């Protein structure tokens, strides 16, 4: 199902500047409103193409952006994830993970920003943990 | 050739690392292989916030990251860049 077309949907939530903070807590960030006003509506091919594009439009955001130093802002330029402070990272996992909240195993939507966190790779293994 | 910090010349370093600032690779995947290398060659217990969360008062720009590990390894009875 993550490689089957969708439109994105769903509002978001507001952040702040300790937003990436959020991603290594809880159930991880939410997907930024002004990212998703940016996003709902448009096609993707596959999720794949869903998370390239909500790096690019954090490069593009002026809040968003801000709050990442040169290097990580070439880095989401690109449409990469951004690298994350290194004890959040594991092994080869070193930046920022999408994260379903209802898993796509269970009828979780694919592309709905509500069902969407950003998560660090030391918080998405311990939620996914059990 | 790039095994370890001794096999490079301080331009060749300074190339490296300014690939990395710059994120000039084809995908995400040769820029995580770079970040990893850099780490591994340098020895510095910060890694990767070297480039991406420098330390209050660090010149995070390539040439100030090449001496920041440079002046470190120096320090802390390590080998140094080839010439
Ligand atoms: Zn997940």
């Amino acid at each position: 199902k993550r490689n089957k077309p969708g439109k994105a949907t769903g509002k978001g939530k507001p952040v702040g500047d300790k937003w990436l903070d959020d991603a290594g807590k809880d159930s991880g960030a939410p997907i930024p409103d002004r990212i998703a006003d940016k996003l709902r509506d448009k096609e993707f091919k596959s999720f794949d193409d869903f998370r390239k594009a909500v790096w690019e439009e954090v490069s593009k955001d002026p809040e968003l952006s801000k709050n990442l130093n040169p290097s990580n802002k070439s880095s989401v330029s690109k449409g990469y994830s951004p690298f994350t402070p290194k004890n959040q990272q594991v092994g080869g996992r070193k930046v920022y993970e999408l994260h379903h909240d209802k898993p796509i195993s269970q009828g979780g939507e694919v592309y709905d920003m509500d069902n969407i966190r950003v998560t660090t790779p030391k918080r998405h293994i311990d939620i996914h943990r059990g | 050739l790039k095994h370890s910090i001794s096999d490079y010349t301080e331009a060749e370093f300074l190339q490296l690392v300014t690939t990395i600032c710059n994120a000039d690779t084809s995908s995400e995947e040769e820029l995580v292989k770079l970040v990893t290398h850099f780490e591994e060659m340098t020895e510095h217990p910060s890694g990767s916030a070297l480039i991406y969360y420098p330390k209050e008062g660090d010149d995070d720009s390539p040439s100030g990251i090449v001496n920041t590990v440079k002046q470190w390894r120096a320090a802390n009875g390590k080998s140094g860049f080839k010439q």
